[PDB]
């Protein structure tokens, strides 16, 4: 949900610019474990209201896995590098689930968005950070509240020495 | 065309390991301050058979 | 279309097994340029008819690459792993595609193949490998004929000293 | 053991597909048609383009799903 | 050279406890055109000088890539998440290389850091990030200046409503 | 130890036609549960001998799994792709362990093989296969006996309909 | 072409190796000697691990190194 | 044991696409406030055939 975003130091925004047209992103995660999950989704507004449509292929799940156990417990934060390849926006990065007891298992995401502007007419943001923390507020196996906050910034804690972001 | 507060509203379709469900789901957030909250409801398929977590940077 | 397999050696056919139910098989393909493909496919059997419904979700393909380019030549043959795990089977292999230039693209299949049968009604087999060649035989962007020879057995090129399959 | 010899076994068996999907954004869906010969382990298929069509991608993506 | 880390928000340092026994680090690096490099460290502390023992095994780089064509540019900035599997630290980052040019070519490290104290002698760090910036201050093929900043956090920039780091 | 190889079909022998100068390999085989074994290699030969001097990194193998608790089993056989790329070879290839309980452990190869040869001097194969099937025939923690298999060949389990090898 | 018949070709090969490495941060080193067949495509070989034995971890993540 | 400033050397020996080489290198850093420098020498194996950014993590 790329709309939110909390953009810093002028990075330009490519999921605001795209409205209204809107924009795709689609995704393969890769879970150190065997599973994956792909994702597409169309992101349009209309009227006042962001529409969503979200397709899923899960797969390779071990049958003994925190995934397929239900016992995933909590998503740790974690951070994109999202930077332009070929005209559109890639991203990566690694997750990590802290399972109940506390141990972890990770993943790696790789994104492509896409605007449905033309990057002609969209101004395209250099290499930068997406930190993110997704939390599930309420397990109200069918009912779930999510919270997420996410900032896109650049690498302040550890400054260029050379005038680099 | 965008706001401070903006709401949002999803579907959500797949198969995971075999097993397929649908989801559907309303949130709202600030896309400028880059915060939203949303609650997700499967439709079909419930209850999931595996972590609801896989989905959370699709919903 | 793994109904359509030639096992040797005596391997039980995990996929013949299955019917009438069926089967499923769920994939994800990953190129070593970026690209993922992956699928969840049915196999029913109505009379005498084999009925496949196919989900595909493909993504990160670079834009200039043979995949996106539509200059992707030919399949070479290739060998598929397939063994049991958690009562399923799982495959995995590599394939590669020979571009027009002589070149090769390789990618990397992981696979899980799952009876309707509950694995108490199954004849499970060990560890075998499963040999394919595919061959695009024409283009009639719209009309494709494929052709595919498979076969089930252990490695009769390289036998053990020990009396392992 | 059971079926005695080949003249018991069938010889081929015909196939439908129906193939969904969205690729690098593109959606296309796809029919097909083909037989093959279960115990000698080949088949053949057409697979045509319905929607989506001509695919702005390599098929071969798509051959071990047809 | 993990000694030198700013630690925020009371993380303990699982390197600076580790003196005067010292530790050692295991990493591959895995880069999206097939290039692996592996490197095994040892730190130890001479007096008051620290001394590092390197070995590295890299391999597959493509003769036409950025590695093998001295066209490598320089490092983003980057974050590793770091975290206790068994007894021992593991690591995993994200780094991209800025090509002259401006486009980038990633990889993916996969490290565990191994303490010289046993793990009941240490206070273990749980979950957290370790930004990093790498850079090169003078190429002066043969002599180089390398600067090096980090800091070890957790997630500020976008804050748990749940009581988590 | 590639010089033991049977070729058939006519395939040219990269590692017979080196010699007396030799070759060398690199790899980077990649365990699914985490770890990672780096090898470089050199062969020599010396009158009537052949010399191999070794370098090997491996990490990051997780400290409960078959490697660490050294109850392995035995490898399964496995099929190589090996293909000209760059004017030296490629290899790729999945090789399984299969433990003692009879559940199966997997690793992806990758490798370079480069002739001390100008590729000029020799005569490069096509895309083939290289079957192996290895065996510990002994353990006499320190003393092994293995022996090893290996063809080299096309695809005549599955032929093709076109000519294609 | 021009061997003439495996008559000419040598039968048998020896080689020798040696093994430096570290894993999980293990330092060990091995010798190996074998002999193998090269046009029979089969050879086989002792290996003794002379230090950092006996090995810590299961020595088939060596084997194709060896 | 530590302090506010430390140096440090090294010694790296590698292989990389069956190119060997060795470095030494020397530099200095504020452990506590996690900056440091240092000066790498390639003195085997130079000039490297590869870019020395596949050295910056390990140096």
């Amino acid at each position: 949900s790329k709309t939110f975003i909390k953009y810093v130091s002028g990075i330009p925004d490519y999921f605001k610019q795209s409205f209204p047209e809107g924009f795709t992103w689609e995704r393969t995660t890769t879970y150190e474990d065997g599973g994956f999950l792909t994702a597409h989704q169309d992101t349009s507004l209309d009227g006042d209201c962001l529409v969503y449509k979200v397709k899923i292929l899960g797969n390779n799940f071990p049958a003994d896995g925190p995934v397929m156990q239900n016992k995933a417990g909590r998503w740790e934060p974690g951070t994109e590098i999202v930077y332009e390849v070929d005209g559109v926006l890639r991203g990566q990065s690694l997750m990590a689930l802290k399972c109940p007891g506390g141990r972890h298992l990770t993943c790696h995401l790789h994104t492509t968005y896409r605007s449905k502007k033309p990057a002609s007419a969209l101004k395209m943001p250099g290499f930068h950070f997406e930190d993110h923390r997704i939390e599930i507020m309420e397990e109200v196996g069918k009912c779930y509240k999510q919270y997420e906050a996410a900032v896109g910034r650049y690498c302040d804690a550890a400054p260029s020495k050379l005038g680099h972001n | 065309f965008l706001k401070k507060t903006m709401p949002f509203k999803t579907t959500i379709e797949g198969t995971v390991n075999g097993h397929y469900f649908k989801c559907t789901g309303k949130g709202e957030g600030n896309p400028f301050e880059g915060t939203q909250e949303m609650k997700i409801e499967v439709i079909e398929g419930g209850p999931l058979p595996f972590a609801f977590h896989i989905l959370s940077t699709s919903c």
